């Protein structure tokens, strides 16, 4: 649910 | 990555990392332990002197919850493709969108950053059923110019008229779409453009965001030389940026810029700024800031296999009705990490 | 597979594939992306000159849905066993049924096929808690005769009178059962038989299917020579074939035939026909066709590690009350795939 | 395990097992197939002559349910850390509590055992967000003395005032806590250990369950072990305060756990084992008074074909008496028989 690299939430 | 097999013209590469991560925040939805790990495999076979086949799988496992919890592991990448020497390449599966080819230049922060867009959000990040054709050096016309096309099939609702086999909520649905990218050259310049149809569910269920098509224009710049990394990208989207949980923004203008310097002994301090402003929002919201914060942090590399980092996100958003309704966090976060990469 | 470890008489084999797959169909429940991958490990240890131990695990991961989806990975095979030289072998765990030993000769289609039976359906496919004894050359008697014995424990309801630790719905429950198989090379001929007890919940919850025992009789033929592959099998079942979601068929007859030819340059066209007729159904259904279609397709092998195929299923089922109530698809499907095998 | 890569000072070890397991019991909640497998990876890189980095991940997959089942796989261990020559080591992630350093001496049974404590139960077993500093030989001051500290971050509810990002039910929540352990080898074979932990209790743990009221969860453990001459003897005694689960009814105000195990290893590979386990609760609420939480005797044996394949049989003789407390708390009081066939790689 966030920009591809370090998933957030 | 670790090459664990190379015989008969076929090679297998195993890669991944284990991240011991902790968050310090006043937001109870993000504060606490955030341990996880990644694991994946990369393959490549030599069909003949001028044809090559390959495949890559990437899988994410969360390890910050109890053993009785649910939905802690998911797949990030899965695709197979062919390489026709220097005439280009083609692959199909779950892969990155062509917008990422430009927006990844600023996605180099230790823990935060790269969140003006989301995964499974049209062609801005990892998507499902994307067929990508990539050509290096633009056939033979020029040198150093990368080029790519992409096409994505419809991913409809769980059930109903617009359903497909892999249904999902309106936040991750899309219609037929396509995209192109173009990067040219330590200074590099990039441009990406995507265009997708919007499902009927996305136009009726959420309160914000009405339109027929989702479009994205991205321009990028990058400097990478003399242990200096400067990158910035500006993106203007149309009915394609999520306004939290309330829907989609009619118009958005994202701008993120990052500056890094790599020291001789392994320290890589970084400074970045990210913002995302929405326009023409319904329900009387008007123009609102979807994201705005300053990121300060540093990373230490013991070697290519072990590293540690600290990341400090200074949230500049102001709490108001829109942020509370859309569930957008407005609190500072501090992250501590210790990563083993294999 | 890729043998990644061989020391001290113990060898580890890592195998799997990544399948970029797309379906073209009018049925919204199957149309769309179908990308997935398989990963597994095969082991074998040399206990002594005439005793050998082994174990095999197989994992299926679906990569055609978003990162927040649920239940996208599951285990296909997991068992451990021993080999007593040439006196036979024994293994226990999640493994194939003995009926598969004969019904797999027609499961060679590119994408479709092998769907007259389902998984976790008594002893016809992969099952839980099966103890299998397999003997090659039939002790010391006639050569070329393969024999197998199997026993499966009870897998009951989630809770109640007939519960076990691993509960499940009535469509996958079973009682104590056993099965036998026998294949011979003369061109090959095979015969299989199974017999299982039916749980109380299976005899009360679903509308169709009443009986105490589940029966299965199977006979098959196979020709594999001179780049020609011919195979067929006929199966007669009693209270063992699922009539969609309505329950079980009192009597069912399954018939499959497949013809394939392998070209010298790598093309392998295939033609097949499958049918399954149910008899003596309750609710006044009478005799109904559970499955009937013609499969035409071809496969191209670049090498042993890379391949692509096209599969066309021509559905001959007629839409009626039974098909709609049981949720049986009656639409043609076209499949395109690009597989990397490691 | 199986070392599959060793180059540039970095080594990878792949390990796991496949267990074909069946249970025979009159309790319908445990009888049936219990097949599963484990897979994991252990890594280690040589940063320099006196600094070393490492990481380990362990993952559990259940294979005794249908392909459409849910929640059949979970992570057991995941941590990364550093080793500082001989000055000690530090690691963070999902790892064992320091109480396990002593209580694992009796966790050597074929299939059963080690059930006086649960997982994600404060610092007695595998937990989340544990920062563990381990020192061997006590800074080099005295040889053979192992030592360790631990700190654990709060793991609150799914939502509410005391929520965190990784929420959970009251049975696995906790506050900020710490623990220490200390094990020494008196001479060859004989060893002695001692552990202590202390954690804060969340608000839901003091309001939702019926049994167990208190501010802090404490645990005192002391164990003994003899391992020589193909003979294995071990025992551990534990006293807890508001830290032992009394079934699904909540927590026991006072609990005393005792486990003793005796094993012998034969020349040809047979390893018979005998053990006894008990867990007695005190001062329970709702008029329950003093009740037995766990009491059974375990008899079994193991046969090793080699270091990669083995089989075993385990018999658990349950001595618990059925009453109101056991039925209400859902504690099984039936005997169980287990058969296993394991391949390890």
């Amino acid at each position: 649910c966030s920009g591809g690299q370090n998933t957030h939430c | 990555g670790a090459e664990i097999y190379n015989k008969d013209g076929n090679k297998l590469d195993l890669y991944g990392k284990i991240d011991g991560l902790h968050y310090f925040s006043d937001d109870k939805s993000v504060d606490g332990d955030q341990t996880y790990m990644r694991v994946g495999v990369k393959g490549e076979t030599q069909i003949n002197d001028q044809l090559t086949g390959y495949g890559q799988w990437e899988y994410n496992v969360q390890a910050n919850n109890t053993e009785s919890s649910s939905d802690q592991a998911w797949t990030r990448l899965a695709f197979a493709g062919l390489k026709f020497g220097d005439a280009g390449s083609f692959d199909y599966g779950r892969n990155y969108g062509v917008v990422y080819d430009v927006t990844s230049w600023t996605d180099v922060l230790p823990e935060f950053g790269g969140d003006t867009y989301g995964s499974d959000n049209f062609l801005q990040s990892r998507a499902n059923g994307v067929a990508t054709y990539r050509n290096s050096d633009f056939f033979g016309l020029v040198d150093g110019l990368n080029f790519a096309l992409q096409y994505q099939g419809k991913n409809g609702s769980v059930s109903g008229e617009g359903a497909t086999n892999n249904g999902r909520g309106w936040s991750k649905q899309n219609g037929d779409g396509f995209g192109t990218s173009l990067t040219y050259d330590g200074i590099s310049a990039g441009f990406a453009y995507s265009h997708s149809k919007r499902t009927d569910e996305q136009n009726s269920v959420p309160a914000l965001g009405r339109g027929d098509n989702a479009e994205t224009y991205t321009g990028g710049l990058k400097y990478d030389a003399n242990n200096i990394y400067l990158a910035s990208q500006y993106t203007q989207t149309y009915n394609a940026t999520r306004a939290g949980s309330l829907g989609f923004a009619n118009k958005a203008q994202n701008f993120e810029v990052v500056a890094q310097y790599q020291f001789d002994f392994g320290l890589r301090p970084s400074v970045a700024y990210l913002q995302s402003k929405g326009k023409d929002l319904e329900r009387g919201y008007g123009d609102q800031d979807i994201l705005k914060y300053v990121d300060v942090g540093a990373t230490y590399y013991f070697n290519k296999n072990m590293s540690t980092y600290v990341d400090y996100k200074i949230n500049l958003l102001d709490d108001n009705s829109f942020t509370r309704n859309a569930g957008i966090s407005t609190d500072d976060v501090v992250a501590l990490g210790l990563v083993y990469q294999f």
